[PDB]
């Protein structure tokens, strides 16, 4: 019944569509097909007390395929910055993604995540990352194939959305 | 009119209408009347604010795309001067009396415009008027200034900094009209400009030159005038000022040398007063966290500059006391940890991602210890003794919150065990280690004040094993093993598991494991029974402790392998996805495979499940599982005796062969690659 719009802003080819599909219905797809623009994959979730809708508004990473960056963030209720633990460039512009994200929507709970815990965790970026420290940014590490914390970001967002830290699927 | 319906489509989820509206945007933009429409839609009140933000952000795109034929992102329909002079006087009419969203969006747009038109110099003083006109109006100009000064390149910076920075100091010093928040944002603007200008001076000099460098002195004195003030009591404002002072210290130390001897005492007073306030208002509770983190970052930076290094060492024994004063567990954290043991295992871990005052203080302590090992050890000894004395004093009076100082003292003394225990080895201090363990650690194992103290005491006895009597060792181990039981709360159980890790490491390195020998079966039984209660994060620790326990003594494992092997295999199956679970399983099997007495049963119990995993379809078993199975097989075969078993050659070899043959997953082929490569190691 309640609809909660969130947003992915993962730079580069770091997994976002694989993530959303694997959560929507299916399994991991190896083939790289960069999304041009935004495709909402409605994703509802049942809870121990209630039911939550998370219309993931996946967005494009690369420049040329942007279309409308900052265009679809309006009327958001959360967001999931992203970057892969295997790439180095996907981190050094997380501050830029954050400034572009928190500007249009004010201080919505954002969970800086990390994909593919399987390959090499904290490989080229740094063995530790100091961006989530002071702000309202809950870090994590998930996987779209291994399916590791693959309910934890959405659990965190639901908890911080309804308020009760007791919600569970 | 119809100009706005498209934007509603841009906000809509349905793919078709969104694509249609996006193409409408891409096609109508070429008309010069676009920007004026965007402005008249975003500035006009009485409208869906979402549409306002949409128009403003699309206007940002416009200014980036059809304003400068020289920009790397130019589009054919360049903007006519008429629409330019129209919006340029119609756009700034926002920034006023609205929700911060649309104001910040209009500010984004203005900064985009102003990013181009500062050299051509249209009137850039309308916002300057809003500085003195009262509130919502000023917040708009402040956001404009922030965005602009973040946008200016290295070229404009030596020109715009000597213009903004004087007016910035004007705004800051004037504390009568400009509220706290506006002054804080002015400070942030100064810090941004200084950081970027020092970056430029690093790239191409010109910053510390005849330019703003004196204004740096002006602002330094302005800062050192601010911290004393309790109005303007906003703690976050003090946080911004302190962050700015850290910027000054780290960027150009040479200018800070003269006045820093005056800045240090007020920082010290802030630290002490904030320690008292925190202990009162958050620890014993029936943006300040950001302030504390700022003070700690300042101390960190102060430790960096070589000339400023000896400045902290002189007052080190007076700092570690307040550090330890900060490491107390807060009531909110006690509630959370009691309500969610997963969070207790994630946070108190020593490679965490959470960041609470406790963790920051712990980092500060580890740093100032690893930098001044001898001095820091002596200072930690003295301050721990002083804390012990004050704790005993307030204990005689029976204070309801006396133990939290014991927890923090134990944590500080353990988390740096190396330097302190080494200094005690040569007696460079006069801290009674035996007295510490007896009267402090062991004596508190018998109380009934709170579980977390019991657990911290268990975890603390772990570090100082190299200095304790054998009877003390037996006492501590007997208490710890009793800690894995179900009668105790989960937190003390988890801490006891960590203590068992510490024992199995230290005693083994100490080559004295025959003291742990009579405790193994109880230890392993408790570990096993724990792992079957809690699911993920507790397991991620239990399995590692189990690996170390196996490493303790091979004979015991050879006796009780019939327990380790089935549990480890069942867990590696049910919880195969996790990476650290897989690595821990592989480590168990590796350490287990050294025991030649375990060969038979381990192979007989594992190889069937391994091959059955290999045979299964790639789309039926959970993903990544085949890879971990292959790696486990590699470890088994490589880390075993040269003569191979009949089970491997008859099943493992053809199974992995056909697996590598018919597979297509890159990871599968890769890991199987080393598998077959390791198989060639046959003699
Ligand atoms: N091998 C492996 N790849 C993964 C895993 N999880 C995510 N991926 C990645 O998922 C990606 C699929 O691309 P998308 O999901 O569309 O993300 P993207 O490449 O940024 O594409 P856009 O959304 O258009 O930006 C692949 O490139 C994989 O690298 C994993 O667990 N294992």
């Amino acid at each position: 019944v309640p609809t909660f719009k969130l947003v992915l802003v993962g730079d580069g080819g770091t997994g976002k569509t694989t993530f959303v599909k694997r959560h929507l219905t299916g399994e991991f797809e190896k083939k790289y097909i960069a999304t041009i623009g935004v495709e909402v994959h409605p994703l509802s979730f049942y809870t121990n007390f209630g039911e939550i809708k998370f219309d993931v508004w996946d967005t494009a990473g690369l420049e040329k395929f942007g279309g409308l960056r900052d265009g679809y963030y309006i009327n958001a209720q959360c967001a999931i910055i992203m970057f892969d633990v295997t790439s180095r460039i996907t981190y050094k512009n997380v501050p830029n993604w954050h400034r572009d994200l928190v500007r249009v929507c004010e201080n919505i709970p954002i969970v800086l995540c990390g994909n593919k815990v399987d390959v090499k965790e904290r490989k080229v970026k740094a063995k530790t990352i100091t961006f989530h420290r002071k702000k309202n940014l809950q870090y994590y590490d998930i996987s779209a194939k291994s399916n590791y914390n693959f309910e934890k970001p959405f659990l965190w967002l639901a908890r911080k959305l309804a308020g009760n830290p007791q919600l569970e699927f | 009119e119809a100009l706005v319906d498209t934007l509603t489509g841009i906000l809509s989820p349905v793919q078709e209408v969104r694509a249609a509206a996006e193409e409408q945007i891409k096609v109508l933009e070429v008309t010069e009347e676009f920007g004026v429409h965007l402005a008249e839609l975003t500035v006009d009140p009485q409208g869906a604010l979402a549409i306002r933000q949409l128009a403003s952000v699309i206007l940002k795109q416009y200014v980036e795309t059809h304003w400068c034929a020289q920009s790397e992102k130019f589009r054919p329909p360049e903007t006519t001067e008429r629409a330019k002079i129209v919006i340029r006087e119609l756009l700034p009419n926002g920034l006023r009396e609205s929700i911060s969203k649309v104001r910040s969006s209009v500010a984004y747009a203005v900064s985009a415009i102003a990013h181009w038109d500062w050299p051509e110099a249209w009137p850039q003083l309308f916002n300057l008027l809003m500085e003195m006109l009262v509130l919502n109006a000023v917040h708009g100009a402040m956001r404009v200034l922030t965005e602009f000064t973040r946008e200016v390149t290295d070229t404009q910076m030596p020109l715009v900094a000597p213009v903004i920075l004087p007016e910035m100091y004007k705004i800051f010093t004037m504390a009568e009209v400009y509220g706290i928040r506006t002054r804080s944002r002015a400070v942030e603007i100064f810090t941004t400009c200084a950081h970027m200008i020092c970056n430029m001076e690093e790239l191409e000099k010109g910053a510390a030159k005849v330019l703003i460098f004196p204004v740096v002195q002006q602002f330094t004195e302005a800062f050192v005038q601010a911290l004393q003030i309790p109005p303007t009591s906003d703690s976050g404002f003090k946080m911004e000022v302190l962050k700015a002072v850290t910027a000054l210290v780290k960027n150009f130390p040479k200018h800070m040398v003269s006045s820093m001897q005056q800045i240090l005492p007020i920082v010290w007073n802030t630290l002490t007063e904030s320690a008292a306030f925190y202990v009162r208002t958050e620890v014993n509770y029936t943006g300040f966290e950001n302030l504390v983190f700022s003070i700690f970052e300042f101390v960190h930076a102060l430790l960096e500059n070589s000339k400023f290094k000896s400045t902290v060492k002189k007052a080190l024994p007076e700092l570690i006391y307040y550090i330890i004063l900060y490491m107390q567990i807060t009531e909110e954290q006690i509630k959370v940890w009691t309500a969610n043991p997963q969070q207790f295992v994630e946070d108190e871990d020593d490679d965490t991602f959470s960041y609470t005052v406790r963790i920051a203080a712990q980092d500060l302590l580890l740093a100032v210890a690893t930098d001044f090992q001898n001095e820091s050890a002596a200072a930690l000894a003295a301050a721990a003794t002083r804390h012990l004395q004050e704790a005993e004093q307030t204990k005689n009076s029976g204070t309801e919150h006396w133990w939290k100082i014991h927890e923090a003292c134990m944590l500080a003394l353990g988390s740096v065990k190396a330097i302190i225990t080494d200094s005690v080895k040569n007696g460079r201090i006069h801290f009674d280690m035996h007295g510490f363990l007896t009267n402090v650690i062991l004596a508190d194992l018998n109380l009934s004040v709170s579980p977390f103290l019991l657990g911290r005491a268990l975890w603390a006895a772990s570090r100082f094993t190299v200095a304790m009597s054998p009877e003390l060792i037996q006492q501590f181990l007997q208490a710890t093993v009793s800690g894995l039981h179900e009668t105790q709360p989960p937190s003390v159980r988890i801490s006891a598991v960590r203590a068992i890790w510490g024992y199995c490491d230290q005693l083994k390195v100490s080559e004295s494991t025959h003291v742990l020998q009579p405790f193994l079966p109880s230890i392993l039984d408790g570990l096993i029974h724990l792992a079957a209660q809690f699911s993920s994060e507790v397991l991620n620790l239990v399995m590692e402790t189990l690996c170390i326990v196996c490493t303790v003594d091979p004979e015991f494992t050879a006796s009780m392998e019939s327990k380790i092997c089935p549990f480890t295999i069942a867990i590696f199956l049910k919880y195969s996805n996790d990476p650290v679970v897989a690595s821990l399983a592989q480590d168990i099997f590796k350490e287990l495979s050294q025991i030649e007495a375990c060969q038979g049963p381990m192979q007989m119990r594992l190889i069937p499940t391994l091959v059955s995993i290999m045979q299964a379809p790639a789309d039926k078993i959970p993903a990544g599982l085949c890879a971990t199975a292959i790696d486990i097989l590699t470890t088994v075969v490589r880390n075993t005796k040269p003569p191979l078993s009949q089970l491997l050659i008859c099943q493992a070899f053809p199974a992995v062969a056909q697996c590598t043959l018919h597979t297509d997953d890159n990871a599968t082929m890769q890991n199987g690659g080393e598998c077959l490569r390791a198989y060639v190691s046959v003699t």
